[PDB]
């Protein structure tokens, strides 16, 4: 029987700053024990300060992220040139991914920018459309191995103030940037690793209110 | 089908098929409605050209929509036939879906819009 | 009907300066249903450490088992069974139900008592020798515990600091596994102290 | 679902329905009325697949309904029943049928007769002097081949009820909350309020 | 798995990488798969470890009580006559693919063994999940009369094009030469080019951090 | 729903520093039976573009059809249509991508794997990989089948990242490549001695080699391999 | 793969491709499926790999042991040896083999063993997946009493039509002549049979 | 998921956890289960979170067509017919819903009809949903009484929810809470298990079970 | 069989075992006993697959009861409940698995504490305060989470065991006919008659 | 089936057995495998007799349709309505079709199509069950602008062969010779092929 769905590897990674956030995702692009390419970029700038990542079956991601990529096109031509919001944006998603309930976009979906008052913002969806916004969320085949370590280093979970008998929890706090690619390259390099679909290439894209900004690492090849 | 654009405007701005549809309404038997304090009463005429009538089977004047709300009418009877049915049809189909029977607006807001609808489809007078 | 994932729970060794710590939560669930918050997965036979993850009949069996032939061993050996050979006969042992497994993940923890050196290992339910230098993970966070070894983890930890990065990997990978965590408890084990620390964590 | 019964005596038909609404090892509800009036001498009470019931009875009730207003008439309970039987055998080879089995009471106020209609989701429509569906059938039907005459009074019929339920209390399986129990006659509709 | 053998000039040489798997998983990054059978004959092992570890060490421990009992330096046929029997009578259900090499009073031998029983003869193989691109290697550079450090190359190279194109291989390269009249050199970590790269940022955690409950000594004496 | 009846195994690729090369045999198997082998599975489309497939070959020659249908409408009203306006590669290669989605998502898939392999007008190497299921790839090295499995790891040693591109002539590539084929000739049970090789350049357009064939085998060896293990004659 | 064994003037042949496959894999492309289980009784190999070397492994050993207590055995009693085995377990073997083999009184023998364990004495055999493609080139090219070199020509043809046609096929052409002189092996590269 | 909504003296409680899972994956800890439809209608969702969340918020926007047709707020019980006739329309699709429609209006006083995925509608008094709902039953059933202050209600829902948190593997994350009254509904805050847990430990002296 | 609940409380282990019997859909017997004695101070509740429950219980209590006379000594609770669980771990890679799953409930005489343990068909045993098999659990866990204390009475205990009783009978879809109950205590085992 | 179409000096020639089966049991022994679908281009039938009957029947009334329109079309116009069929419809239908015609221009073509609906154009095509036995013999003896005889006998030798081993196929030899000459029908019995 023909199975009209497959599995290309890759995991991806958000997390939002103060006035700033991340999209990374590693640039390795598999099928079963193959490699298909070591740089298929799967984080793309969307226009309107959204960056997007949608993995899991490329074909469906790839899609996906052309059918939004379009809506927004499509969201100027009817709303005066209106700058699209991120929260506008991840509501679009919702009905994009939902409108194939029943046969779905096999696919991870994360995307990252600024919400209305400059603050940094991710959302991530599952494949038919549920949707939150979060600090913090891997995405793929490795997100099972960076999703602890986020809750620990981000969002500081199960940390506590030394000398305080457990009794004061580590206080949340923004993270710069430059703390923020420390962790997402750690992430990346850990997962690589221990998951055999995750490496090659670490491709992050930042977005603060002056654009977009790309940063690449090398990956462990084997 | 039969696409005909029957009530259309006319250069002094009138559709004239909805105009005269008012004359046919003008000829009809008259019908009043007088709402007291605690109370509506609905009264109408039956034309006395008619004897030999059998009033047990006749369709009377004044329809239940619902077992709440009445319609009267003037014009042609056999119109009013069609209204009176979709007006049924919605009362029930509105129990059904909100659990609350009509309000007496509501029921008349639709017989209107479906009054209206027939005034600007092809195909229709 | 995986028997490795009926139960839940998880096990974590790590290897630091002249010494080794090993932890584990103490959840005992039947699938969504928890019911027991007071099950350990790690036993000591001497100084030897052995953890054990899967199905919980099996751990209990397998405890009971290697106690049995430890006994046996220092009765006859006169001398308390050493980590590397331990291990031996940990393997050897699920090797022999090779076609009708126990369903385990186990990990062996412990200082050899003539050479000093920290020793850890882990296995499959079918008796493959996994030896690391640096830690082992086991049980149905497997995958969280391997993300967050492999990140948090740095070679030469004292002791006290040994605590915290083990005690950090177990709670945030059990805190992203839905039948694991209930508790837990950490095993910091020198040449001659074994220190026993059961930590705080959610319980939901 | 699962209990529903019906009993006709000499002047009335009675229904009982249990009300207990189950969903997986959850007792959801313990006052559910499994019953809608279609007209003032005509009562569907109705068990089968969740949703299609109580869609499938409100459907009927408001073409019933419908028809009532559009004649000024109430429809004979052998005309409704058979309304009825025909909207679920159209419904048995449609894309997803009702799986839905009824019963109904009625009163005929033109022949001053009680008369109980059994109809399963086939449409397999059967008159009976008592009925039921589902497992419940297995045990009041010969209770009620013993005990019942057609000439009872409702106050007899209803002891005969007690007998059934307290028949099903101690052999059923399940728990189902007791019955709620409706008299249907010359007057109308009324349901008994403690049982 | 990726594993090796190569023939040369006055003996053989087998090659394996590191990697242990479960599922996409990295177990072991540096797990030994050459297998000693006698000290001048050694197994190369690919498919289910626990199995080519126990039926290596069975024949290995048979082997020695042979030797012993006959007086004689052990053959090759001996011990692959032994795995293939074995292999067979279970019928597969034993997975372990085994490339035997060593040397022995006869000369210098090198085979193959399939999970089911079957045997091959060659002067270079390749087993496991990367042996395609191990064979492509061969099937390229291999030539008849190899010196010794030839074969080497050739034999890593082929385990090289396992680790960076098969995802079922990774880590290092193992070797072990087996030369006639002389010992058998175990070359363990023969070559590590996957080395982790430094981490950005030490998560050695401030000593407090973790809340406790309770604490015991606990009694490993008699 | 469907499975293939008569296929064509592997398609292999690469960059070089002025173009790209991309090559497959001339096999249409039906099953195990080697049927038949005059199939040309390189088809050219204008003078800057090759597409390889590989797969269902009925399924292929649709596709033939469609991309000498698209250089026909391409050409309607068209004054520029052998200049500015002329098929480009990553045209050609955005329009069987559509279809090929397409197909997946009504269930009814045109089963291959395709590379299409060309240069840009403005001088840039274009390769890149559409299946069966709609899924796209772009590599330095790209292959199908067991050309994947075999012939980019040999082709990765030549050029293993986009750096070493450049430093990659037309002579050394096409020697990877035959080798390439060579080696799946050896071990692919599916694949034939002929084959078709084309190279487009940026200066020298496009050269399309037929009827070419494995050579340079080595085979000598197996005289000296007796029996299965212990057999000495 | 495709293997033949055929009988003429002075002894009998046996021939055979050299590819051993998993699927569309060529495991192996030097492969030999000739094998001995006596000094000049051999045997054809296809099916099953691990299947057929275990049987033949086992014919030999029987051999072996009967020319120890017996002397040499004839070539019906090596294919009853492998027959029993073949017949005995067909539920849990894939081995289609072909015995052949000469005496001196009864000089060359070719018998097939198929898959169910039946066995058929003939002048000669062809089996394995290529066999199909020349069952019409070997019946319409096949004489009796053909001398050495005409045989080692019908093979060449035979077998090299074989290789064409089926892709399980493949690699050199191993031939094994067996006569009163003793024991010959052959081998044929692509460049010469592919072109025939 | 674990939900409950429940009717008493002084209103309606509401009150659900915050997880959600992919099998034994804890995917969040931080999920919003109760939609705000109008300052006096809540809904509750538990099942497919993408179902819940896509068909609830618009039943939000069917409700806001209702008033400016109707100019009236819409009831519950039509509110949650909306819905259950909806779900029904894909009755056998495979949509996976357990909800409670929650809210007051003047004609129905404080409301719950509990809607799911199978086309089931009932009105009642209290509910639980989801994998914990009977765990949140036990404790709930044991300690209801139609008399509690608002501050015991609103306490007993959260104990409930945290009662379920514990027991069953998938629910947990944070308890949130609602109170809706004539004068619509009133949050009552995010309660993180991590925390309430062993504040309620100490302060009840319950959860014996638990290495303290 | 279905419900089996014990708790442990200050000076006494309490074992409630539903008398329900039922195959198919008749409730065969409501006055079933699910317990065996297997010393004058353990006392094993069990509950699974018909016929396997009783064959399980009453071959641990010859068991129990040989190794009593034998060594005129009664074996500890703990002791008990490891030859049980044995038995149990033994029997599922058996040809045909003994489907009982048991609570035992004993007095230490010797550390004068009641113990309770609860074992499941796989011979996964664990000590407890209290606990339950089959979907009780799902009700009485949470409840008794919440209502129970270390120190209770044996009085508290069967007030406590009234209220898992009653949530039971509330919510669980099968009517499970009550409920024995016994108590094991430093001066043995007894049976409440009223409940 | 056995079936195969031949081009030659002269022409083509379209040869087939004449047995339809169901199972073992032989329907028809005397059936007609050769079709006109116009005055000079037939068709070799092959697999389900219903569809490719079915196919021809509606490629005969097309081709019938395009002589009015447009005049002869050519044999690949022929082969191209057949692949239409055959391609557009392959989850329904199981034919495999040898297209043979002949042009004044063209002289004798064949087209094969196969159960993909893939068309090859080729010197000559083999098809159908007994087709397998016979790749090596038509391999071997087939060469390029054979005189009417040669071809005939090709013919008979191969499809003799095909007959013999394949128990699908048997019965007459039937053949259509299609040269500028006209239209000429072969056949022949048993007795003489059989003992070729
Ligand atoms: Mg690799
Ligand atoms: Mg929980
Ligand atoms: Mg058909
Ligand atoms: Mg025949």
């Amino acid at each position: 029987q023909f199975n009209p769905y497959g599995d290309n590897g890759g995991t991806i990674l958000g997390i939002a700053g103060e006035d700033f956030a991340v999209l990374a995702g590693d640039t390795r692009n598999i099928t079963d024990y193959s490699i298909n390419s070591r740089y298929e970029p799967k984080v793309f700038d969307c226009g309107d300060n959204i960056v997007m990542s949608a993995n899991g079956f490329a074909a469906d991601g790839d899609a996906l992220v052309k059918r939004f990529k379009n809506s927004v096109k499509w969201y100027h031509f009817d709303h005066n040139d209106k700058k699209l919001s991120i929260n506008s944006a991840a509501r679009n998603i919702q009905h994009l991914l939902y409108g194939k309930r029943f046969f779905p976009y096999y696919v991870h979906t994360i995307i990252a920018g600024l919400d209305e008052d400059g603050k940094g913002a991710v959302y991530s969806f599952d494949p038919v459309g549920s949707y939150e916004r979060e600090q913090c969320r891997a995405g793929g085949a490795a997100a099972s191995l960076i999703m602890p370590f986020l809750d620990n280093q981000v969002n500081f979970k199960n940390q506590y103030e030394p000398g305080t008998n457990g009794k004061v929890k580590k206080p949340l706090k923004y993270l710069s940037v430059e703390e923020v690619i420390k962790l997402v390259r750690d992430s990346f390099t850990s997962a690589t690793e221990r998951h055999i679909q995750v490496g090659d290439g670490l491709e992050i894209l930042i977005v603060t209110k002056d654009g977009v900004r790309k940063e690449f690492y090398e990956l462990k090849r084997d | 089908g039969y696409d005909r654009a029957l009530s259309i405007f006319s250069p002094d701005g009138h559709i004239f098929q909805v105009e005269y549809a008012l004359e046919a309404v003008k000829r009809g038997t008259c019908a009043v409605g007088v709402k007291g304090k605690n109370c509506v009463v609905l009264g109408c005429e039956r034309r006395s050209t008619l004897k030999l009538q059998d009033t047990r089977i006749t369709p009377s004047k004044v329809s239940k929509i619902d077992s709440h709300v009445v319609l009267s009418f003037s014009g042609l009877n056999a119109d009013s036939r069609i209204l009176i049915e979709k007006a049924r049809v919605e009362a029930q189909s509105h129990r059904l879906t909100l659990e609350d029977p009509v309000t007496v607006e509501y029921l008349t807001r639709y017989v209107a819009g479906v009054q209206q609808r027939y005034t600007q489809s092809g195909g229709v007078r | 009907s995986d028997p490795s994932s009926i139960n839940g729970g998880i096990v974590v060794a790590m290897t630091g300066k002249d010494c080794v710590a090993i932890a584990c939560d103490l959840r005992l669930g039947s699938q969504s249903l928890g019911v027991s918050n007071k099950f350990e997965k790690i036993f000591h036979y001497g100084h030897v450490f052995l953890g054990i993850t899967g199905l919980a009949t099996d751990v209990t069996t397998l405890n009971e088992m290697f106690r049995y032939k430890t006994n046996l061993y220092k009765l006859k050996e006169e001398r308390a069974i050493e980590p590397e050979t331990f291990t031996q006969l940990v393997s050897s042992s699920l090797y022999e139900r090779r076609f009708g497994p126990y369903f385990v993940g186990p990990v062996v923890a412990g200082i050899n008592s003539k050479s000093g050196k920290p020793f850890i290992a882990g296995f499959d339910l079918i008796g493959c020798i996994d030896e690391a230098k640096d830690f082992i993970v086991s049980g149905t966070a497997s995958d969280q515990l391997f993300g967050m070894c492999e990140s948090l983890y740095e070679p030469n930890l004292e002791p006290e600091d040994l605590f915290e990065t083990i005690s950090q990997a177990l709670l945030n990978a059990a805190d992203r596994d839905a039948l694991s965590g209930w508790g837990a408890v950490v095993y910091i084990i020198k040449k001659d102290e074994v220190v026993k620390r059961y930590l705080k964590m959610r319980q939901d | 679902m699962d209990i529903i019964l019906g009993i006709r005596v000499q002047d009335s038909v009675i229904l009982a329905s249990s009300k207990a609404v189950t969903r997986g090892i959850s007792v959801l509800k313990d006052s559910d009325d499994k019953t809608r009036q279609l007209s003032p001498h005509t009562l569907m009470s109705f068990a089968g697949e969740a949703g299609d019931t109580v869609q499938f009875a409100e459907y009927i009730q408001a073409n019933i309904q419908l028809y009532s207003i559009r004649e000024d008439y109430e429809l004979s309970p052998q005309a409704v029943s058979s309304f009825v039987r025909q909207e679920l055998a159209k419904s048995i080879r449609s894309r997803r049928p009702y799986q839905v089995n009824v019963l109904i009471g009625g009163y005929d106020k033109k022949k001053n007769k009680p008369e109980l209609y059994q109809i399963d989701y086939l449409g397999t429509k059967v008159e009976l002097p008592y009925g039921a569906h589902g497992y419940s059938g297995f045990y009041t039907f010969s209770l009620l081949d013993h005990h019942y005459r057609p000439d009872m009074t409702t106050e007899e019929g209803l002891d005969l009820l007690k007998l059934c339920v307290q028949e099903l209390e101690k052999r059923m399986p399940m728990d189902f909350k007791g019955v709620i129990v409706k008299i249907v006659d010359k007057d109308g509709i009324r349901q008994v309020d403690d049982f | 798995t990726t594993i090796v053998g190569v023939k040369f000039n006055n003996g053989v040489v087998i090659a394996a990488d590191t990697r242990s798997t479960q599922g996409p998983i990295v177990a072991d990054k540096n797990c030994a798969k050459l297998h000693r059978i006698s000290p001048k004959i050694w197994c190369a092992g690919a498919g289910t470890a626990a199995d080519t570890e126990a039926v290596t060490q069975l024949i290995g421990s048979n082997i020695e009580l042979h030797s012993l009992y006959t007086s004689r330096e052990p053959r090759v046929v001996s011990a692959l006559q032994m795995l293939k029997q074995h292999l067979f009578k279970y019928q597969g259900h034993i997975g372990a693919y085994l490339i035997v090499a060593g040397v022995d009073p006869t000369g210098s031998h090198l085979f193959s063994i399939h999970a089911n029983g079957s045997t091959d003869v060659g002067y270079y193989l390749s087993l496991g999940s990367g042996s395609l691109a191990a064979m492509a290697v061969l099937e390229s550079h291999w030539k008849q009369d190899l010196t010794k450090e030839e074969a080497i190359k050739l034999a890593s190279d082929a385990i090289q094009a396992g680790i960076w194109n098969d995802l079922g291989s990774g880590s290092n390269v193992d070797v072990c030469v087996m030369e006639i009249g002389k010992d058998a050199e175990y070359l363990r970590n023969y070559l590590t080019p996957n080395v982790r790269e430094e981490k950005q940022k030490s998560y050695k955690f401030p000593r407090g951090t973790t809340a406790v409950l309770k604490e015991s000594i606990v009694n490993i004496c008699d | 729903t469907q499975q293939p009846i008569v296929t064509g195994t592997s398609v292999i690729s690469m960059k070089y520093d002025n173009g790209v090369i991309i090559a497959a045999d001339n096999l249409g198997s039906y099953g195990s039976l080697l049927r038949f082998n005059g199939v040309e599975r390189l088809i050219p489309v204008g003078d800057n573009t090759v597409v390889g497939i590989s797969g269902d070959i009925s399924d292929m020659q649709h596709i033939e059809r469609l991309l000498k249908d698209l250089v026909t409408e391409n050409a309607y009203d068209n004054p520029l249509a052998d200049a500015e306006e002329a098929l480009e590669p990553s045209y050609i290669f955005e329009y069987l991508a559509t279809v090929m989605y397409q197909r997946r998502s009504k269930m009814n898939p045109l089963w291959n794997a395709i590379i299409v392999a060309g240069v840009q007008s403005n001088g840039d190497q274009f390769l890149r990989y559409v299946n069966l299921l709609g899924v796209t790839y772009s590599s330095p090295t790209l292959a199908t089948g067991f050309g994947a499995h075999m012939a980019n790891p040999l082709l990765r040693k030549v050029v293993d990242r986009e750096s070493d591109i450049p430093k990659t002539t037309v002579q050394v590539a096409e020697e990877a490549i035959v080798n390439a084929m060579r080696v799946l000739y050896y071990r692919d049970a599916r694949s034939s001695r002929n084959f078709s090789l084309a190279i487009i350049d940026k200066n020298t357009g496009l050269t399309f080699k037929k009827n070419l064939q494995v050579e340079n085998m080595k085979w000598d060896f197996a005289k000296d391999i007796k029996g299965y293990g212990t057999q000495k004659i | 793969t495709s293997i033949m064994a055929v009988t003429f003037k002075d002894g009998v042949i046996l021939g055979a491709d050299s590819r051993t496959t998993t699927g569309a894999y060529i495991a192996n492309r030097v492969t030999d499926k000739l094998t001995r289980v006596h000094d000049k009784i051999w045997c054809c190999r296809s099916g099953s790999a691990a299947d057929t070397q275990a049987i033949a492994d086992i014919v030999q050993y029987h051999l072996e042991l009967y020319t120890s207590q017996y002397g040499t055995p004839s070539t019906e009693t090596a294919a009853s040896v492998f027959k029993e085995l073949c017949y005995e377990n067909k539920d849990n073997l894939t081995a289609g083999i072909i015995v052949a083999g000469y005496d001196d009184k009864n000089k060359g023998e070719v018998y097939t063993i198929p898959l169910g364990g039946s066995v058929h004495k003939l002048p000669y055999a062809i089996a394995g997946s290529g066999s199909t493609f020349i069952y019409g080139y070997c019946d319409k090219n096949f004489r009796e009493n053909m001398s050495k070199e005409e045989t080692v020509d019908f093979i060449k043809h035979s077998l090299s039509q074989a290789i064409k046609w089926d892709g399980s096929s493949g690699g050199v052409i191993r031939m094994v002549v067996l006569t009163a002189a003793g024991v010959e092996r052959l081998i044929f590269y692509p460049d010469e049979y592919e072109q025939l | 998921t674990t939900t409950l909504a429940f009717r008493f003296q002084g209103g309606i409680i509401v009150a659900v956890d915050s997880r959600a899972t992919a099998g034994n994956w804890v995917a969040s800890q931080t999920v919003k289960k109760v939609i705000e439809i109008n300052p006096f209608l809540l809904g509750t969702m538990a099942g497919g979170a993408a179902d819940c969340q896509f068909w609830e918020t618009w039943l939000g926007s069917q409700c806001r067509l209702h008033e400016l047709r109707e100019k009236e707020r819409i009831s519950v019980a039509a509110a949650s017919k909306i819905l259950s006739n909806l779900v029904y329309q894909y009755k056998g699709a495979g949509l996976s819903m357990g909800t409670m429609i929650c809210g007051y209006t003047r004609k129905e006083g404080p409301t719950i009809y509990y809607v799911d995925s199978d086309g089931t509608r009932l009105k009642g008094d209290i509910f639980c949903v989801g994998s914990g709902q009977t765990f949140a039953y036990g404790v709930l059933d044991s300690n209801y009484k139609w008399d509690l202050s608002v501050e015991d209600a609103l306490y007993l829902g959260k104990r409930s929810i945290l009662a379920a948190a514990h027991r069953d593997a998938y629910s947990g994350g944070s308890v949130n809470l609602y109170h809706v009254t004539e004068d619509g509904w009133i949050y009552h805050g995010n309660h993180d298990v991590g925390e309430l847990f062993w504040k309620v430990k100490e302060e009840e002296g319950s959860f014996n079970n638990v290495i303290g």
